[PDB]
């Protein structure tokens, strides 16, 4: 497998380190998303260890709501990940248009996200660290796919701690902003911010300027719009506790504490995993090359890496 | 709708 094994069809995203393209594999007629990074750029921007981390996490993980990796391969100038294509686009795309999701619909995505993160933490010893609307896509049937594993921490067993200042500023957990060592409960802060955006239509702490935004995160309690039901409020309150020791999910039971919360009383977690629950929204695509759920700005448009290469 | 955010690592 090389660049010649594929046809390049549409640009889906492009973000400094490289690009994402909808491709078709010549041998099979199957469509994939190809993340194509320039080696030069990755090396120059210091993105090498993040690339290997994403490569290991993707190779090691198999879960219905995590993007599956088919191939990794390199050229002289490129590193390429060929991944399952999520034809439904980013949650960021949908919520930008719809403003808010109903509690039921936010619940469905929350449960799938919880199922994936419980898997990462408990089976794989990985903390994801960058949960956000942009890294949450919908597949052709309407199920969540988590994308973009470059910021993961690996080898994190139970409550063990980490130190890297990383993530996305609007989603950073207070213990991270405190410059404290922190554990996998940061993932449940991220879930809380995502759940908050879905049900409330805005970030719970907001300033365009990252540093003013950091002051709100550390100081202010979240506001609760009067339309939020009591189980929703309790869940958001719990996941956005600023002390991770008091956070929902912040103890030894990790995701099992969130799964038991009354906001999720309707949900049968084994059926979430088995994909037996009807998605609230099915992407209405005509074709497979139909990129209606991707932004028009896009779709209209040197070392050897030892043992990078992979096939599933 | 908020602007797209950017991931980072220090
Ligand atoms: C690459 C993640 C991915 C797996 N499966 C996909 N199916 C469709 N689109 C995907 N996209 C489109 C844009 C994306 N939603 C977010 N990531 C990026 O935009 C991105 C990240 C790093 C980079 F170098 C360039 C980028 F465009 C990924 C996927
Ligand atoms: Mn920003």
């Amino acid at each position: 497998v090389t660049m010649n094994e594929f046809e390049y069809l549409k640009l889906l995203g492009k973000g400094t380190f490289g690009k994402v393209i909808l491709v078709k594999e010549k041998a099979t007629g199957r469509y994939y998303a190809m993340k194509i990074l320039k080696k030069e750029v990755i090396v120059a921007k210091d993105e090498v260890a993040h690339t290997l981390t994403e490569n290991r996490v993707l190779q090691n993980s198999r879960h219905p709501f995590l993007t599956a990796l088919k191939y990794s391969f390199q050229t002289h100038d490129r590193l390429c990940f060929v991944m399952e294509y999520a034809n439904g686009g980013e949650l960021f795309f949908h919520l930008s248009r719809e403003r808010v999701f109903s509690e039921d619909r936010a619940r469905f995505y929350g449960a799938e996200i919880v199922s994936a993160l419980d898997y990462l933490h408990s089976e794989k010893n990985v903390v994801y660290r960058d949960l956000k609307l942009e890294n949450l896509m919908l597949d052709k049937d309407g199920h969540i796919k988590i994308t973009d594993f470059g910021l993961c921490k690996e080898g994190i067993k139970d409550g063990a701690t980490m130190k890297t200042f990383c993530g996305t500023p609007e989603y950073l957990a207070p213990e991270v902003l405190e410059d404290n060592d922190y554990g996998r409960a940061v993932d449940w802060w991220g879930l809380g911010v995502v759940m908050y955006e879905m049900m409330c239509g805005r970030l719970p702490f907001y300033n365009q300027d990252h540093e003013k935004l950091f002051e709100l995160i550390l100081m202010e309690e979240i506001r609760f719009p009067r339309t939020l039901g009591p189980e929703a409020k309790s869940l958001l309150s719990g996941l956005l506790k600023k002390d991770p020791k008091q956070r929902l999910g912040g103890g030894s039971e990790d995701a099992k504490e969130i799964m038991q919360h009354r906001f999720f009383a309707g949900i049968v977690w084994q059926h979430v995993y088995e994909k037996k629950l009807s998605p609230p929204f099915k992407p209405q695509v005509t074709s497979e090359t139909d990129t209606r759920y991707f932004d028009e700005e896009f779709t209209a448009q040197r070392p050897h890496f030892p043992q990078f290469d992979y096939s599933a | 709708g908020r602007p797209r955010t950017t991931s980072f690592a220090e």
